[PDB]
C-alpha cells in the first residue's frame, strides 16, 4: 500500500482515523491498520500464523503411532485423522473421549493425552471422597505399619579445566 | 525468524555461525519445564479431594468467607476474588498471543480452576481432620477439640479454651472481617507479584525495542539494504546486523536464567511453609 | 531398586547435562565464523599476512564468544548444585543425628530414624516412618461432670464404646479406666458446652 | 522549512490565550529555498520562534492530542 | 508587551495514527512558558520556523 | 513425524513423552499493490492537437 511493504492478513476494521492520517500504528511501532487509497476505508492487519509443532509418542517399544500437536494455531488452515481443537493448539491423530483419568503425557491447558490408540482427555485430580464430620465423633487407629522410603540428592559434579591458548 | 525475518540470503549467512539456536531453545525449554514442576510441587500435596460437609457447625467459628460458593461460575471464594481483581496488570481472547516478531507465550499446564480445587481440598481437610491427613488417612475430629489440642502445644492448658469459647470465636470472626476490609480497600499490598510481572514485561519490551538499531550498518531493515546494494559487497552490513542481534539475544537469555533461579528459590520456600505450617503446627 | 529403573533420575540428568555442554563446546571448532576456512594452518600458510590477520581475528573473536558462553553456563549450574548440597548437609545433620519433629521433612509419616548410603556423585537416604491404620468411630466428649466439678484429661482423650467411658491416647487405641490420677479438675461445669454426666 | 519541504500547519479559527489545542497540518510544498526573513501584508500579531526540544505527548482514545509536557523545564 | 505563551504550539508531528499511548518526540517546538514579541512593517527573521498568532 | 523425532534425539528408540520437532509458517499466496486514483495527468495533446 502506497510505498510501505509488508506481509499479513487484511481484515475489515472499525477505527476512527483523522482525515489527515494515513496509516495507524501499535505501541511498539508495528503497523496495525492502514487506510486504502481507493475508497478511504480502514483495513486491520494481522500477521500470518506460525508456531512450533510437537510430536506425542507412547514409546517405540509399545507401538509406532504418534499424534501431532500444532501449537497456537486456529486449526482451520493446518494443511488426516481426527482433528481435535483445544485451547493450546490442535491435535491431529488423537481421538477425544468423555472421561477423566489421571494422565501421563501432559500437553497443556488441562488437556493431557495417553495411550489406550492415543486418546486425549482432561485431568482428574483424585477420587472425590467426603469425611463424615460430626461434632461428637472421632476416629482412633488400632494398628500401625512401618514403611521405608528413599531420597536421592546430588552433592557435586565433575571438575574440569580448559586452557585458553 | 527473529534475527533474519524470512530471507534466504540471511539464512545462508547465518547457518555458518554454528548451532547457537540449539542451546538457546534448550535453555528456554528447561526454564519452562522448571516452572511447571514448581507449581506442581507447591500445590499437589494431597492425593484425594476432600469435600466440606453440607452442614456447617464448627463450634461457633465462621468460615463462610474462605470456603468456596456455588453461585460464582469459577467456584472461587470471596478472598480469592478480591485478590484476583486487584492484580490488573482468559475468556475467548486467546490463540492470539503471538507477536509480529517470533516470540510466543505458552499457556500454563494447570488451569486456574484446578488450583482452586487443590486449595479447597487442602482447606476442607485441615478444617475437618486436623493434621492427621498429612501422615496417613484423614480421621475426623470435632473442631473444638482440635483447637484445644492446638492450644495445648504452646504451653497453655486446655481449660483456657472451653471457658472462653465465645470470646475466641468472636475475636476470630472480627479479625477475619477486618482483614477482608483491609485487603479490599487498601491497595499496593501485592507488591511482589506485580513487581515480577513488571520486570518480565519490561525485559520483553526492551528486547523488541532493540530490533531497530543501525549497529553501524547502512540501515535497520534488511530488505532495503539487500535491495539497494549488490550481493558482492552488501554482505558486510548483513554480517554486522547478525552479530548485533545475536548479542542482544544472548543477553536476554542470560537475564532470564538468573531470574528463574531466584523464582525457584522462592517456590522452594513456599513449599516448605505450606508443608510445615498448614499440615501441622 | 534392583529390578525397576529410572529411580536414579537426578544424578543421570546431571551427568547428561554436563556431557552435552562439553560436547557442544568441542563441536564449535569446525565453524567457519565468516572466515574462508575452519582450519587455521592452511589459511595461515596460504595467504599474505595482511589478510591472514583479518581472518585470524574473526576466528579468534568467534572462539572467545563460545568459550565465554560455556563458562557462564557452568557458573549457573554450579550455583544450583551448591544449593542442593547445602540442603543435603542440613538433612543429614538433622534427620540422621537426631529425630526431626518438623512435618514432611523426612518422609511421609512420623519419623523414627534414617540411614545414609553413598552413590556416584550423591547421597541416598533410607527414612523409616510410622503410619497408622484400621480406624473406628467411638463417641467423644470434652469434660466429665462429677460432683458438680469438671474433669479434663491430662494427656489423651475421652471416648466411649457404647456403654462405658475411657481415656485413650490419640495415636493408638489403648483404653484405660478413668481415675483421679489421670484427670484434673477446674471449676464447676455450667459453662462448658459438651459436658457429659458420669 | 525542512530539506526542500515548506510545511504550513494551522488551527484556523479557534473561538474564545490559555488552554490546550493541537495544530493539524494543512499544506506541504516541495520547493526548497534559502529563506531567512518574511513580512506580512496589511492588526496585531503575536510572534514566537521554534527551537529543538523533547516533548511527551498523550494521545486520546480517538487519536487526538489531549496533553503534552515539556522535558527540560523543571 | 511581552506576554507569556502559556501552553501554546503543539502540532501533530506526522500522519501516523496512534491511540491511548504516551509518545516521546524530538522536534522543533515552541517551549512552554516563553516570551512572544508582540507587534503592531519590520522584515522579521525566520531562523528555522515561526509561530504566528493573531486575533 | 516419528522419523523427525528420531533425527532430533539421535537415537533409534524414543521413550514415551512429547518432543519438539520444528516450526512451520504459512506462506503468502498473493501479492497486492495499490495506489491512489490516476488524476491530473500530464497535458500531452496541447503540443500535438494544437
Ligand atoms: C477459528 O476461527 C474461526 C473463524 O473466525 C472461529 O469461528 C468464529 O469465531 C468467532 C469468535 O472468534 C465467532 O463469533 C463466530 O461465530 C465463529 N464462527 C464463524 C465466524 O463462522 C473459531 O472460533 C476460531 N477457533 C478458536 C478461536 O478456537
Ligand atoms: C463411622 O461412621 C460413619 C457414619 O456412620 C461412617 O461413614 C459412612 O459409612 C457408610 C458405611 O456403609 C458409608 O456408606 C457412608 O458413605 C459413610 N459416610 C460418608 C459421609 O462417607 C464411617 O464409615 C464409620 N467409620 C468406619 C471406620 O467404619
Ligand atoms: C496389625 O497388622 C498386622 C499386619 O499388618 C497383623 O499381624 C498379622 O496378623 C495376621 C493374622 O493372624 C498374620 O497372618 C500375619 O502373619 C501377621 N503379620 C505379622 C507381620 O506378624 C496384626 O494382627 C494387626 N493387629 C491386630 C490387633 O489385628
Ligand atoms: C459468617 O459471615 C458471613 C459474612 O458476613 C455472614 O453473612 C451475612 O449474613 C447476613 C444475614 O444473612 C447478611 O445480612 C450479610 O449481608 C452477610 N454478609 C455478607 C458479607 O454478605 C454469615 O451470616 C456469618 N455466619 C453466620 C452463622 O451468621
Ligand atoms: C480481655 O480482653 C477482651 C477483649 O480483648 C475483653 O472482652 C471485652 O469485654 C468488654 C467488657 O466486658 C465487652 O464489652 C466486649 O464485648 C468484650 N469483647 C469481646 C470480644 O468479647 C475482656 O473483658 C478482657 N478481660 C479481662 C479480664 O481484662
Ligand atoms: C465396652 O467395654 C466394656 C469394658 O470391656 C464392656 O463391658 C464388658 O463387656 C464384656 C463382654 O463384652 C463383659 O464380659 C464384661 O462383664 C463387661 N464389663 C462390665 C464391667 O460390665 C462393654 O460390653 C463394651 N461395650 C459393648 C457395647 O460391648
Ligand atoms: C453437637 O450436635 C449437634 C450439632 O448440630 C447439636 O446438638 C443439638 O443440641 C440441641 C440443644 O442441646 C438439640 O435440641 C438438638 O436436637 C441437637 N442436635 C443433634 C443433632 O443432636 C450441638 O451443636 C452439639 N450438641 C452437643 C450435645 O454437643
Ligand atoms: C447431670 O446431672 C445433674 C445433677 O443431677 C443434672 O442437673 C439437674 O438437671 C435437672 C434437669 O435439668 C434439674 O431439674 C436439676 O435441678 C439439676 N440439678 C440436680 C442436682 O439435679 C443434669 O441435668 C444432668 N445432665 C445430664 C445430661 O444427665
Ligand atoms: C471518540 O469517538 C467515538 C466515535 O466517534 C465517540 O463515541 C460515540 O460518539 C458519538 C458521536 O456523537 C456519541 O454520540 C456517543 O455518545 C459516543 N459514545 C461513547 C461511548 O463515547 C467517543 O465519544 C469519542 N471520544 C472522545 C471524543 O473522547
Ligand atoms: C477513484 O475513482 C473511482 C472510480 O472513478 C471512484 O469510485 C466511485 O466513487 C463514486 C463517489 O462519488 C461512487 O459514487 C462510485 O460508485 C464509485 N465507483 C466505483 C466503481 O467504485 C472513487 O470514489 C475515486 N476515489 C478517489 C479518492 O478519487
Ligand atoms: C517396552 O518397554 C516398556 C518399559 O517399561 C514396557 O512398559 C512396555 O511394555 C514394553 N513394550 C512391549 C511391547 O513389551
Ligand atoms: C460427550 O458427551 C456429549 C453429551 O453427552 C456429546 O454431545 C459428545 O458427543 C460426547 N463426546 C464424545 C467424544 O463422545
Ligand atoms: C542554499 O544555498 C546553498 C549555496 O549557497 C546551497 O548549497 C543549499 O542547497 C541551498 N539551500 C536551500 C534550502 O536553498
Ligand atoms: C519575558 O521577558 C521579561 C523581560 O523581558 C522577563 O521578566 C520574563 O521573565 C520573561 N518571561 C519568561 C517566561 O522568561
Ligand atoms: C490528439 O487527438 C487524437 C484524437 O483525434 C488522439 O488519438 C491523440 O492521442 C491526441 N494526441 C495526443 C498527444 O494525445
Amino acid at each position: 500500500f502506497n510505498g510501505l511493504t509488508g506481509t499479513g492478513v487484511l481484515t475489515e476494521s472499525n477505527k476512527k482515523f483523522l482525515p489527515f492520517q494515513q496509516f495507524g500504528r501499535d505501541i511498539d511501532d508495528t503497523t496495525d491498520a492502514v487506510r486504502d487509497p481507493q475508497t478511504l476505508e480502514i483495513l486491520d492487519i494481522t500477521p500470518c500464523s506460525f508456531g512450533g509443532v510437537s510430536v506425542i509418542t507412547p514409546g517405540t517399544n509399545t507401538s509406532n503411532q504418534v499424534a501431532v500437536l500444532y501449537q497456537g494455531v486456529n486449526c482451520t488452515e493446518v494443511p488426516g485423522s481426527n482433528v481435535f481443537q483445544t485451547r493450546a493448539g490442535c491435535l491431529i491423530g488423537a481421538e477425544h473421549v468423555n472421561n477423566s483419568y489421571e494422565c501421563d503425557i501432559p500437553i497443556g491447558a488441562g488437556i493431557c493425552a495417553s495411550y489406550q490408540s492415543i486418546i486425549a482427555y482432561t485431568m482428574s485430580l483424585g477420587a472425590e471422597n467426603s469425611v463424615a464430620y460430626s461434632n461428637n465423633s472421632i476416629a482412633i487407629p488400632i494398628n500401625f505399619t512401618i514403611s521405608v522410603t528413599t531420597e536421592i540428592l546430588p552433592v557435586s559434579m565433575t571438575k574440569t579445566s580448559v586452557d585458553c591458548t | 525468524m527473529y534475527i533474519c525475518g524470512d530471507s534466504t540470503e540471511c539464512s545462508n549467512l547465518l547457518l555458518q555461525y554454528g548451532s547457537f539456536c540449539t542451546q538457546l531453545n534448550r535453555a528456554l525449554t528447561g526454564i519452562a519445564v522448571e516452572q511447571d514442576k514448581n507449581t506442581q510441587e507447591v500445590f499437589a500435596q494431597v492425593k484425594q479431594i476432600y469435600k466440606t460437609p453440607p452442614i456447617k457447625d464448627f463450634g461457633g467459628f465462621n468460615f463462610s468467607q474462605i470456603l468456596p460458593d456455588p453461585s460464582k461460575p469459577s467456584k472461587r471464594s470471596f478472598i480469592e476474588d478480591l485478590l484476583f481483581n486487584k492484580v490488573t496488570l482468559a475468556a475467548r481472547d486467546l490463540i492470539c498471543a503471538q507477536k509480529f516478531n517470533g516470540l510466543t507465550v505458552l499457556p500454563p499446564l494447570l488451569t486456574d480452576e484446578m488450583i482452586a480445587q487443590y486449595t479447597s481440598a487442602l482447606l476442607a481437610g485441615t478444617i475437618t481432620s486436623g493434621w492427621t491427613f498429612g501422615a496417613g488417612a484423614a480421621l475426623q475430629i470435632p473442631f473444638a477439640m482440635q483447637m484445644a489440642y492446638r492450644f495445648n502445644g504452646i504451653g497453655v492448658t486446655q481449660n483456657v479454651l472451653y471457658e472462653n469459647q465465645k470470646l475466641i470465636a468472636n475475636q476470630f470472626n472480627s479479625a477475619i472481617g477486618k482483614i477482608q476490609d483491609s485487603l479490599s480497600s487498601t491497595a499496593s499490598a501485592l507488591g511482589k507479584l506485580q513487581d515480577v510481572v513488571n520486570q518480565n514485561a519490561q525485559a520483553l519490551n526492551t528486547l523488541v525495542k532493540q530490533l531497530s538499531s543501525n549497529f553501524g550498518a547502512i540501515s535497520s531493515v534488511l530488505n532495503d539494504i539487500l535491495a539497494r546494494l549488490d550481493p558482492p559487497e552488501a554482505e558486510v552490513q548483513i554480517d554486522r546486523l547478525i552479530t548485533g542481534r545475536l548479542q542482544s539475544l544472548q543477553t536476554y537469555v542470560t537475564q532470564q536464567l538468573i531470574r528463574a533461579a531466584e523464582i525457584r528459590a522462592s517456590a522452594n520456600l513456599a513449599a516448605t511453609k505450606m508443608s510445615e505450617c498448614v499440615l501441622g503446627q | 531398586l534392583s529390578s525397576t529403573a529410572s529411580a536414579l533420575g537426578k544424578l543421570q540428568d546431571v551427568v547428561n547435562q554436563n556431557a552435552q555442554a562439553l560436547n557442544t563446546l568441542v563441536k564449535q571448532l569446525s565453524s567457519n565464523f565468516g572466515a574462508i576456512s575452519s582450519v587455521l594452518n592452511d589459511i595461515l600458510a596460504r595467504l599474505d599476512p595482511p589478510e591472514a590477520e583479518v581472518q585470524i581475528d574473526r576466528l579468534i573473536t568467534g572462539r572467545l564468544q563460545s568459550l565465554q558462553t560455556y563458562v557462564t553456563q557452568q557458573l549457573i549450574r554450579a550455583a544450583e548444585i551448591r544449593a542442593s548440597a547445602n540442603l543435603a548437609a542440613t538433612k543429614m545433620s538433622e534427620c540422621v543425628l537426631g529425630q526431626s519433629k518438623r512435618v514432611d521433612f523426612c518422609g511421609k509419616g512420623y519419623h523414627l530414624m534414617s540411614f545414609p548410603q553413598s552413590a556416584p556423585h550423591g547421597v541416598v537416604f533410607l527414612h523409616v516412618t510410622y503410619v497408622p491404620a484400621q480406624e473406628k468411630n467411638f463417641t467423644t466428649a470434652p469434660a466429665i461432670c462429677h460432683d458438680g466439678k469438671a474433669h479434663f484429661p491430662r494427656e489423651g482423650v475421652f471416648v466411649s464404646n457404647g456403654t462405658h467411658w475411657f481415656v485413650t491416647q490419640r495415636n493408638f487405641y489403648e483404653p484405660q479406666i478413668i481415675t483421679t490420677h489421670n484427670t484434673f479438675v477446674s471449676g464447676n461445669c455450667d459453662v462448658v458446652i459438651g459436658i457429659v454426666n458420669n | 522549512n525542512i530539506d526542500g519541504y515548506f510545511k504550513i500547519y494551522s488551527k484556523h479559527t479557534p473561538i474564545n490565550p490559555q488552554g490546550f489545542s493541537a495544530l493539524e497540518p494543512l499544506v506541504d510544498l516541495p520547493i526548497g529555498i534559502n529563506i531567512t526573513r518574511f513580512q506580512t501584508l496589511l492588526a496585531a500579531y503575536y510572534v514566537g520562534y521554534l527551537q529543538p526540544r523533547t516533548f511527551l505527548l498523550k494521545y486520546n482514545e480517538n487519536g487526538t492530542i489531549t496533553d503534552a509536557v515539556d522535558c527540560a523545564l523543571d | 508587551a511581552y506576554t507569556n505563551s502559556f501552553t501554546r504550539g503543539v502540532y501533530y508531528p506526522d500522519k501516523v495514527f496512534r491511540s491511548s499511548v504516551l509518545h516521546s518526540t524530538q522536534d522543533l517546538f515552541l517551549p512552554f512558558f516563553s516570551n512572544v514579541t508582540w507587534f503592531h512593517n519590520p522584515v522579521l527573521p525566520f531562523n528555522d520556523g515561526v509561530y504566528f498568532a493573531s486575533t | 513425524p516419528l522419523s523427525e523425532t528420531k533425527c532430533t534425539l539421535k537415537s533409534f528408540t524414543v521413550e514415551k513423552g512429547i518432543y519438539q520437532t520444528s516450526n512451520f509458517r504459512v506462506q503468502p499466496t498473493e501479492s497486492i499493490v495499490r495506489f491512489p486514483n490516476i488524476t491530473n495527468l500530464c497535458p500531452f495533446g496541447e503540443v500535438f492537437n494544437a
